[PDB]
């Protein structure tokens, strides 16, 4: 995906004054969860189910 | 005089490279990864011009 297709909504959504992070999902999924839970702490698993 | 974005490579077969780029990349993304915590920032707003 080319990220410029969402860059307008980032602006006004930030102008709602909210609190938002931005993250990529890579091409392989099990490697993403491998990078997740090997570095997910308890508090990280907490904020991630949030 | 605007800031500089990245340009990519469309998919191509291998062993195929002549088109040159004398320009360094956007080398400050990792610098920003440092600096938004070296300035100890949690929540903040960023901007970029029209073009």
């Amino acid at each position: 995906y080319d990220i410029r297709g969402l860059q307008s909504f980032l602006d006004q959504a930030s102008r709602l004054g909210l609190d938002v992070s931005l993250q990529k999902v890579d091409k392989n999924i099990s490697h993403v969860f491998t990078s997740l839970f090997t570095t997910m702490k308890t508090e990280e698993l907490n904020r991630y189910r949030d | 005089g605007s800031p500089r974005t990245a340009c990519h490579l469309n998919p191509s077969p291998d062993g195929e490279a002549y088109t040159l780029a004398s320009r360094p990349p956007v080398r400050l993304n990792d610098v920003m990864l440092r600096l938004v915590t070296e300035l100890r920032w949690q929540k903040f707003v960023m901007f970029y011009d029209s073009e």
